């Protein structure tokens, strides 16, 4: 029987709170499909293939064959659109300064490497290694080459590092990277001094988390199973459409030249119409499944375009939209038929228990915290911010008054200092 | 215009047609044989066999001419299954088998795939999927020896039915009665062959008829019985119509690097079609390579703007595209579109009539693999690598910040579809009405 | 006495070149890991049934086995296939006559044709009166039993002789050991390499993993 | 061409209806495209062989239209769900979601109706006229570090 998870009784009581005394920066990988392989089928060359005798019977079916070409062209054209909506979110090809002085954070494994034949990053080059006929069927190239996709991911990343939010909302404004992270900390409700007081540790946790991702990609390529399915399903669908040329459908042969070489026309037309009907139903079945599959890929391209705007070009307040824990930042890397986001998040990491109270009586006045929580170590009372233990003395600066002691439930007696 | 069913064409790239390199000649190849097949000894044997013990001859290593049979008035039927008899002088076979006997005229009805009656059930059976021909004629003038010609014999019971092409000779008594008959006659113990009284005075259904049945061995091995057809010399590395041993089509015949095993006579694709052969005269191994093909995407400004045009031959190489003029068969075919002053190898295929440019611009008409085209200055369809955007080094430094001193209040328009036309159909009125 | 067949007894299904493909076909094959009956050159050599088709092999010091008789009954009353190597040629005939009755050559026939360190393998089968022969030949280290590894047999000959074969016997020549098994209808999945050659096979009906 | 999304929704449904109508002209292997030719030229046992080819082709022609409209309805419904979400988050509110209610920081939006659709006039603050400055994360004064509120 499958286990749902470990059982856990949370230590709830009407006056106990747990506050985290330390954090961890975690980088986590999200892989999304963006565009499947573009194909087109010349349905006359699939169904008949260089027989005029067959082609003149296929005219009795009218516009069935041209509306199949029309549907495949609509599928093919939107694969370039899906790729445009995701990557072309940057109006200018921003480029990184020659000096990589980003305050201890080391982006060298995600930034472009000029030693590559196409200037992909190191992690993009891992992602490109982990993802793997004459019958009128054809495959079409995408409009943007993998080097053009890598120029967009390079510019999105170079803008993010040098200017934060600002390249999405207006012209890119330069800002020091350590100051940008201090505002992204302030966006998760952690006071900005927590970054400058811990900047080396925060940088080492970030650099090591980028390091683990190379090892993960180099060992457990099963993570790319989302993109590898886009390859497998398109190859499986074309192999099915090709093999169906070998079926009889009740004709004397699967091969059209047997029918035309062994029979005269009054007999042959009856045999060819069985092949035309079966091959037309075979091609209609393929195009219908490709229209349903194209809608599944389009829903994934609209999601990946939204994570680009909301998590690469910004910082997101939406829970679990961009990695678990409070979102700091994200970086895009290109991959075959898809995109990969490296979501950087804050996870609070070392809980400690405290006694707590919703309000405090001073001179009969009830005091409430402006920002933070009241807590006690058993002998003294402090106010802390909520997401990191920083105990401060309770003062008229960090508290506000409302009413007398009598209305509140669970209020406690402690002095409030006046500066 | 004929693809879109429209006289106006708006700006873009349109999948009009599929260019294919065309059959220059017809090539015909057959085995080195001239000696005629023994059809006189098949059709004019002095006395034909008894239909309980019918004759069967293998025919091989010879040239036939089925017209000598088919155009003779001497036959009362010439019925064929899986082949129209007209084709027999073009088509050819590994072997042919001639079965032969005399039968009663009413029982000629039984001589077909899947037919039913006493002879069909117990002494001459064709399979339900027989490929070949049944030839029969009245023989009352030969085989009706006064009356008592009971040498002509057949079956009605014995033990069990007959399999297709199963020979039999056996002589155990019919045991239609319950008793173990043990070679002795009685009520329903009796001699195991029924026989014919062929008098020349018989009514036509009771008269004798002579029979020949031809079964054709269309197996994948080398042909040895072939029609009066004449071979050509071989052609290589050019697109031609072909016929090898009755396998017809169109292809670029070539030498092949495929190691056929000694018994392998042909090669096949996933789609069941042939891609390679052994030449029956040369014994060389040759690809029936498909003649080269590709979609003819036509690139145009609006006909509102110009009637000048460019063509992308998709996938094909600018070294390989041979059209030039309507002397090759009709698709683009106007007198410049393979060898003009401007011709450019994109990775999507050969682009012709468009003019390559060393600049880059925003993408106007998309061609593929980073290439786009547009109508520009004396006008031409230029082709170029697309611009992703303006390049910008952000002025980053570890103590420099930029702050905006002013604002603008933009108004942006976003358009969304929300509903579509509510159709309703009466299918009995659409289909029938 | 018995021994196991392992993966032995695979042969070419058709005269068609295929490159770098997995191809599925149903034919009379020796099922994988079935048994064969084993025999040696003493007195081990009576007539056997042919069933639907025979797999035959022998392990020999200088090829002492030189042929076979096949037929309904091997009886001097109806036409019986003979295949013999006579040092100078392979010799094939369909006589009734027991002119050399016993399982060795002592050193109205409607058809005729003329062309333990060593292992020889053969397959014999009959299809609508066409009788097909395949073989393979190799030295081996294994002292008696069949080699536990893959190798395909190749076609020698087809005889359109039309005999209703149900029995057979092998022939030596005198002044070796051998084993016999039977073909059965099986769907097999076959690995054609780049060079037209079947390089491996799966017996689909063998076990759940073969079905998978 | 600004309303190209809404005009394409008109064009697709007209192209689909015209294609469904044109398929009444096809033989599908019958002697005629016209059901009354078959019924006037041929007697019952021989006519019913021809009519069933027209039923076979016309029923397949209509199943193709309805399958195509079921897929196209799901594409419109995805866009109707997005328009309903931009109505709630952009018009009835102010949105913090980046590039959801147009480029720049969102202030406000106004809906306008259009044939088969909706149009949002997204109002946004876009910054302008940058100047450079020297900057630092904190200030020392009396040996204390001060940070901005
Ligand atoms: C917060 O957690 C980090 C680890 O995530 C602690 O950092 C480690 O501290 C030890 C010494 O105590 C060093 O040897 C390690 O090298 C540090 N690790 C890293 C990744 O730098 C940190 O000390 C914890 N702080 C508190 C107050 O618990
Ligand atoms: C950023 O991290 C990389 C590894 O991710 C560091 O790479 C080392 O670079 C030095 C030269 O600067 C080489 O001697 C080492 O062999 C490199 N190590 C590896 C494992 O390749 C790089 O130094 C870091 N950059 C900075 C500025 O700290
Ligand atoms: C609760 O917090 C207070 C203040 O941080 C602790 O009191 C201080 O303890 C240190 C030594 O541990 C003394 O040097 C200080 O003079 C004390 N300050 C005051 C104002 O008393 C107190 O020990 C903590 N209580 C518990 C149980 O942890
Ligand atoms: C908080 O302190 C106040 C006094 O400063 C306490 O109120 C007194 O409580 C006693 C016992 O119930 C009464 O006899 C007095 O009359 C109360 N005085 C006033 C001014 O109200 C109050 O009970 C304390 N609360 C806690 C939680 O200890
Ligand atoms: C091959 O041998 C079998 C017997 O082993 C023959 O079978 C008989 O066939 C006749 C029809 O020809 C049936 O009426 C009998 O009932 C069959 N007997 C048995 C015992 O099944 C068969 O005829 C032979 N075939 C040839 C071509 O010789
Ligand atoms: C918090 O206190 C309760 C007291 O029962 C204890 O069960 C729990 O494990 C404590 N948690 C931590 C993080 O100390
Ligand atoms: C919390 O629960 C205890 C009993 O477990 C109770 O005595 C106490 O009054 C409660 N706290 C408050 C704020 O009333
Ligand atoms: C059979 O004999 C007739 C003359 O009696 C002859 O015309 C015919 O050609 C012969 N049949 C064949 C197949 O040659
Ligand atoms: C076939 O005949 C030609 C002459 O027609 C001859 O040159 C060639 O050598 C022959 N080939 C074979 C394989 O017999
Ligand atoms: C199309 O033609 C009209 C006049 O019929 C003209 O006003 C318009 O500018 C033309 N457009 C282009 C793109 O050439
Ligand atoms: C086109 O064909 C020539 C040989 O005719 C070859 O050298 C060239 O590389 C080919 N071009 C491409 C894009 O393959
Ligand atoms: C285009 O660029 C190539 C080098 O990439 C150069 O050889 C060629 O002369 C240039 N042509 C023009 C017209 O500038
Ligand atoms: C092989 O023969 C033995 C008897 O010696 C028997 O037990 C065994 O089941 C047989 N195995 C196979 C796979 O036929
Ligand atoms: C030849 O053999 C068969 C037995 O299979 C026999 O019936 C036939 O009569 C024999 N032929 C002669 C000429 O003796
Ligand atoms: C082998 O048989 C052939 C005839 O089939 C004969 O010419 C040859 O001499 C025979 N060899 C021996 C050694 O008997
Ligand atoms: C395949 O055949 C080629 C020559 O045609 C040879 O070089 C190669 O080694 C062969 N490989 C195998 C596995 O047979
Ligand atoms: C800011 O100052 C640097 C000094 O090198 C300069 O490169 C950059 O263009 C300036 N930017 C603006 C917006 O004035």
């Amino acid at each position: 029987t499958m286990s749902l998870g470990a059982e856990n009784s949370v230590a709830y009581s009407n006056n106990s709170i747990a506050i985290p005394t330390n954090f961890t920066i975690s980088v986590t990988t999200e892989i999304l499909p963006v565009s499947m392989t573009k194909t087109s089928v010349d349905c006359t060359m699939y169904i008949c293939g260089d027989s005029t005798e067959c082609s003149n019977l296929l005219l009795q079916y009218g516009s069935f064959c041209t509306q199949l070409n029309r549907a495949l062209t609509g599928i093919a054209v939107e694969q370039d659109k899906n790729t445009q909506e995701v990557f072309a979110q940057v109006k200018q090809i921003y480029k990184t300064p020659p000096i990589k002085d980003f305050g201890g954070f080391n982006f060298s494994q995600i930034l472009p490497d000029p030693s590559k034949p196409s200037k992909r990053s190191f992690i993009e080059d891992l992602l490109f290694n982990k993802v793997t006929k004459f019958n009128g069927l054809t495959v079409l190239p995408p409009l943007l080459t993998d080097e053009m996709i890598a120029q967009y991911t390079s510019a999105l990343l170079a803008g993010t590092i040098t200017s934060g939010w600002t390249f999405g909302a207006g012209a890119a404004l330069q800002i020091p990277f350590a100051m940008q992270m201090a505002y992204r900390f302030n966006g998760i409700g952690v006071t900005q001094n927590v970054l400058y007081e811990n900047q080396k540790l925060i940088a080492n946790q970030f650099n090591s988390a980028i390091g683990k991702i190379q090892d993960s990609l180099s060992s457990t390529a099963s993570a790319l199973g989302k993109l590898q399915n886009v390859v497998n399903q398109n190859a499986q669908a074309l192999n099915t459409l090709v093999k169906q040329l070998s079926s009889n459908f009740g004709a004397i042969s699967s091969v059209l030249n047997d029918i035309l070489s062994r029979l005269d026309k009054v007999e042959a037309e009856v045999q060819i119409d069985r092949l035309i009907t079966g091959r037309l139903q075979s091609l209609q079945t393929y195009v219908t499944q490709q229209l349903i599959r194209a809608a599944e890929i389009r829903a994934s391209a609209n999601l990946a375009a939204t994570k680009m705007s909301e998590c690469v070009l910004g910082q997101s307040k939406r829970v679990d939209f961009c990695g678990k824990g409070y979102h700091l930042m994200s970086f895009p890397q290109s991959a075959p038929h898809g995109v990969v986001f490296l979501h950087v998040t804050y996870v609070p990491a070392q809980e400690k228990n405290f006694t707590t109270a919703p309000a405090i009586c001073h001179d009969g006045k009830a005091h409430f915290p402006r920002e933070g929580v009241f807590v006690s170590n058993g002998t003294h009372w402090f106010v802390t911010q909520r997401n990191f233990y920083e105990p401060q003395i309770i003062t008229t600066d960090n508290t506000f008054v409302s009413g007398n002691c009598d209305v509140v439930i669970g209020i406690v007696n402690n002095t409030v200092y006046d500066p | 215009k004929c693809t879109l069913k429209s006289f106006t064409v708006e700006k873009g790239i349109y999948q009009t047609s599929n260019f294919r390199v065309q059959p220059t000649e017809s090539i015909v190849r057959f085995p080195n044989i001239t000696n005629l097949c023994p059809f006189g000894e098949v059709f004019n044997a002095t006395r034909f066999a008894s239909v309980y013990a019918w004759n069967r001859k293998r025919i091989s290593n010879c040239v036939a001419d089925y017209s000598v049979l088919y155009n003779s008035a001497s036959f009362s039927t010439f019925k064929c299954y899986g082949v129209s008899p007209t084709k027999l002088n073009d088509l050819c076979f590994t072997n042919v088998y001639a079965d032969s006997f005399v039968i009663r005229g009413d029982e000629v009805r039984q001589i077909a795939p899947g037919q039913t009656g006493k002879i069909a059930d117990y002494n001459y059976k064709l399979p339900d999927d027989f490929t070949g021909c049944v030839i029969a004629w009245n023989s009352n003038n030969l085989d009706s020896k006064v009356g008592g010609n009971y040498n002509y014999r057949y079956r009605l019971f014995r033990k069990s039915n007959l399999k297709p092409f199963e020979r039999d000779i056996s002589t155990e008594i019919y045991q239609a009665g319950s008793k173990p008959c043990n070679g002795v006659e009685g009520f329903n113990c009796y001699f195991p062959l029924q026989s014919y009284g062929f008098q020349p005075t018989n009514g036509v259904g009771y008269q004798p008829y002579r029979v020949v049945v031809l079964s054709f061995e269309l197996l994948h091995a080398p042909a040895t019985v072939c029609g009066p057809k004449k071979s050509t010399n071989l052609v290589k590395n050019k697109c031609v119509n072909f016929n090898f041993n009755g396998l017809t089509g169109t292809g670029v015949l070539t030498e092949s690097n495929k190691k056929f095993l000694p018994f392998q006579q042909f090669g096949r694709d996933i789609a069941d079609t042939t891609d390679a052969v052994r030449d029956p005269q040369t014994l060389e191994i040759l690809d029936i390579t498909p003649c080269s093909f590709g979609g003819v995407s036509v690139i145009t400004p609006g006909t509102n703007t110009s009637n000048q045009v460019a063509v992308l031959y998709q996938g094909v190489n600018c070294t390989e595209v041979p059209v030039a003029i309507h002397a090759d068969q009709l698709t683009p075919t106007w007198r410049v579109y393979s060898t003009g002053s401007n011709v450019f190898q994109t990775r999507a295929g050969c682009l012709i009539g468009a003019e390559h440019v060393n600049n880059s611009y925003e993408c106007d008409i998309p061609i593929g693999a980073g290439i786009c085209a547009s109508y520009q200055t004396s006008q031409s369809i230029i082709a170029y690598t697309m611009s992703l955007g303006a390049e910008n080094s952000v002025a980053y430094s570890n103590n420099s910040i930029a702050i905006p001193t002013n604002f603008t209040i933009s108004v942006t328009t976003e358009i969304l579809p929300v509903s579509m036309t509510k159709t309703s159909v009466d299918c009995t009125m659409y289909i029938c009405g | 006495a018995y021994t196991n067949s392992f993966t032995r007894g695979v042969y070419y299904p058709d005269k068609v070149f295929r490159s770098s493909v997995l191809h599925s076909t149903q034919d009379l094959f020796l099922p994988f890991f079935s048994n064969v009956t084993w025999f040696h050159a003493i007195h081990d050599n009576p007539v056997l049934p042919f069933n639907d088709g025979v797999y035959f092999a022998s392990t020999e010091k200088s090829n002492i086995i030189r042929g076979w008789i096949f037929g309904t009954t091997l009886d001097s009353k109806t036409q019986s296939l003979l295949i013999v190597n006579n040092a100078t040629n392979v010799v094939i005939k369909v006589c009734e006559f027991q002119f050399c009755n016993d399982p060795f050559l002592d050193v109205n026939c409607t058809f005729e044709y003329v062309s333990f360190k060593n292992l020889r393998e053969f397959v014999f089968k009959n299809i609508d009166g066409y009788f097909k022969i395949y073989s393979k030949h190799t030295p081996i280290n294994l002292v008696r039993d069949l080699p536990q590894g893959f190798s395909a047999l190749e076609p020698l000959v087809d005889l359109p002789i039309g005999i209703n074969i149900t029995r057979f016997q092998t022939l030596l020549a005198l002044h070796a050991a051998y084993y016999v098994g039977y073909l059965q209808p099986r769907t097999f999945l076959l690995k054609y390499n780049e060079n037209g050659t079947i390089t491996d096979a799966v017996d689909c009906a063998l076990d759940p993993l073969s079905e998978t």
